[PDB]
């Protein structure tokens, strides 16, 4: 029953199936589109008060 | 210092007739100088109003021209030349702040009229504290923004 949907093998003693390993994959160095937003916003509230 | 003149004939002055005719745009600015008034001003000649009618086309060959750039808009100079500037400004702002603290601890139950009475110089907050903040904010914000643009425009 578990074998039909869950991973591993049904009593094998050497389970083979899909893995539940998780990797962050945060290599990307480009939050540039939003971080630029933030900076422009700071410039926005340094001005427009008169 | 540029000016334009014309003569007045001698005999007309002796007669009641004055040099010219009047409408209300005579009197702006055209206060004569005392130095000129020592010589034959009026007595011998009169000044004329001057103005520079800069028509179109030649306007743009000056305004949009004497100063400009292109790629200069995207330059970084990210070495020590930046970090050293920060570590000069913050360093001296340390002492500015200590000064202001001492300069306000007085807390005497007097009246700000008496403060103006003795007020002469080095009014910490306005005189110095704020311009350092504005300079530091400007520099660092612009630098970070330019780096964030180049990180996406090129690959």
């Amino acid at each position: 029953d578990y074998a039909k949907k869950r991973g591993w093998v049904l009593g094998p003693n050497n389970y083979y199936s899909f893995a539940s390993q998780q990797q962050k994959p945060e290599d990307t160095t480009i939050p540039s589109t939003e971080l630029a937003k933030q900076v422009i916003e700071y410039a926005r509230q340094l001005e427009m008060i008169v | 210092v540029i000016d334009a003149f014309r003569l007045i004939n001698a005999n007309m002055m002796v007669l009641g007739h004055e040099p010219r005719q009047t409408t209300s745009n005579l009197g702006h600015l055209n206060k004569p100088s005392i130095q000129a008034l020592i010589h034959g001003l009026n007595r011998h000649y009169y000044s004329i109003t001057i103005n520079y009618r800069k028509n179109e086309l030649e306007q743009k060959m000056l305004l949009n021209l004497h100063k400009k750039s292109w790629m200069e808009g995207l330059t970084l100079q990210d070495y020590s030349e930046h970090c050293k500037h920060n570590e000069s400004v913050v360093k001296e702002m340390l002492e500015l702040a200590k000064n202001y603290n001492k300069a306000v601890e007085e807390e005497d139950k007097m009246t700000p009229e008496q403060l103006a009475i003795k007020n002469v110089g080095k009014q910490d907050p306005k005189r110095h504290l704020e311009e350092h903040v504005d300079v530091l904010m400007t520099s660092n914000i612009v630098q970070c923004l330019a780096a964030m643009l180049d990180t996406v425009v090129f690959k």
